[PDB]
């Protein structure tokens, strides 16, 4: 899955 | 002579993969007779030809500031590559190196919780919302605030202090007028540090 | 030449009444050739002759290390007084002067308020403790613990950290087994500081 900060992308696994 | 200093990358490029992260090398007190500074990078001592030199500035107190830049990789940084700049100049007898990396040892996952404010708190005009970031390593982090999908600015993060287990832990404080608080509003703590799952976590705060 | 470095008291030393606070002059990089350093010591520019030399210590980098301590009266150093210390050396072309005081400004009084730790922090063996202690000025403190008339040494502080009204605040988190704070036990965060009603405040904190 992803994580996402105020609409941008942090990380996915 | 001039003096070199190098930079790593800031927490949040090496840790969001929609970021670029870079490696910095400053050389000052370079003078003006000669301002010709020779820059050789490496990566884990291997010699790299990706850097590129800042526009050259001067600071009028008869120096040069001459830097040049390498993008890092996000996965190469985490894994601790190491990353050396040599710096030539006509006016050191040696060529200078600096060496960075993250911080050596076993990243450890911080366990992230919000505080609401103290009672006591509640006849000023403004509260304290308090994030408690603790045990986490290395000390590489960004903590960041949000209500309502947008961020929240009027906070202070002290800087990680070690822990007497050997991990960091830090508070951040987010102000808030009372009344906001008061009437339910809900307010998140963001916490980005690498070993998080994806690299962040968010947690909320509101009254109970 | 050699170079100074100017100390201000501990925090704990001016804010406790018994205690004697000091300046400390501090010179390095003093050679062999001329290991005589003249002090002069001036209190708001006013000359004091009451100054005591530490004893000479050499370190290995064949450098000597020479220190000066003035003793500071408590009033003197909460009034905002300026303390100087000029330092002669032959290997100095010039008199090193420099001064210190405590920070300039009205003090202002903490608030000190104690956390409870989270729901969420009870699933480990020891739990963090937290007591905010904000608003203050200047950023001159101190924060102990303390558990039925008992010092508790468990804790960390971190630094104080300058807030958008140009007061202090800080946190600082006293970790105890989980047991204990399930028992009921009462712990106290306790904080000295100027502007406080003579110089302490203690809050507690308990399940
Ligand atoms: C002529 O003038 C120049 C310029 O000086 C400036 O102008 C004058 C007029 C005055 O106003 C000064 O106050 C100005 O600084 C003089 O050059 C200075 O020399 C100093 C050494 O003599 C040197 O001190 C060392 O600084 C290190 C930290 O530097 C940081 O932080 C300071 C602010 O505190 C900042 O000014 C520096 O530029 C530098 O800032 C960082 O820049 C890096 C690189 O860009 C950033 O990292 C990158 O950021 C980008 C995005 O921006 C991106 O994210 C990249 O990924 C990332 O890599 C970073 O963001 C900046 N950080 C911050 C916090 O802002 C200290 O660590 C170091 O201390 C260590 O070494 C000491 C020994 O000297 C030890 O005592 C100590 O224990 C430490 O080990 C030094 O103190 C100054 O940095 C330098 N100034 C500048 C602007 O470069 C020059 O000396 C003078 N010559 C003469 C003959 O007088
Ligand atoms: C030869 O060696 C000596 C000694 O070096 C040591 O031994 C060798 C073998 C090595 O192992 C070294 O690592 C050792 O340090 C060298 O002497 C050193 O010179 C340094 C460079 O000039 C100098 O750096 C400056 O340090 C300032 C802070 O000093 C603090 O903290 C350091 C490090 O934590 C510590 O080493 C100092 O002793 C000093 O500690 C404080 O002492 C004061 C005064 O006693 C304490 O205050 C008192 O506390 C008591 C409690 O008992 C009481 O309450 C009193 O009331 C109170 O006054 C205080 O508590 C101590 N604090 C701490 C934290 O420990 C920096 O501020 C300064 O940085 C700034 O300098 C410039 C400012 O313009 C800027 O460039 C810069 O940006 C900074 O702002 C300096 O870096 C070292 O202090 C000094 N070391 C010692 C031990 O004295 C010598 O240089 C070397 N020569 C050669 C040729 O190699």
């Amino acid at each position: 899955d992803c994580a996402w900060h105020l609409g941008e992308l942090v990380w996915c696994t | 002579g001039p003096s070199v200093f190098l930079f790593p990358p800031k927490p949040k490029d090496t840790l969001m993969i929609s970021r670029t992260p870079e490696v910095t090398c400053v050389v000052v007190d370079v003078s003006h007779e000669d301002p010709e500074v020779k820059f050789n990078w490496y990566v884990d001592g291997v010699e790299v030809h990706n850097a590129k030199t800042k526009p050259r500035e001067e600071q009028y107190n008869s120096t040069y500031r001459v830097v040049s830049v390498l993008t890092v990789l996000h996965q190469d940084w985490l894994n601790g590559k190491e990353y050396k700049c040599k710096v030539s100049n006509k006016a050191l007898p040696a060529p200078i190196e600096k060496t960075i990396s993250k911080a050596k040892g076993q990243p450890r996952e911080p366990q992230v919780y919000t505080l609401p404010p103290s009672r006591e708190e509640m006849t000023k005009n403004q509260v304290s919302l308090t994030c408690m970031v603790e045990g986490f390593y290395p000390s590489d982090i960004a903590v960041e605030w949000e209500s309502n999908g947008q961020p929240e600015n009027n906070y202070k993060t002290t800087p990680p202090v070690l822990d007497s287990d050997g991990s960091f832990f830090l508070y951040s404080k987010l102000t808030v007028d009372k009344s906001r608080w008061q009437q339910g509003n809900v307010f998140s703590c963001s916490v980005m540090h690498e070993a998080l799952h994806n690299h962040y976590t968010q947690k909320s705060l509101s009254l109970s």
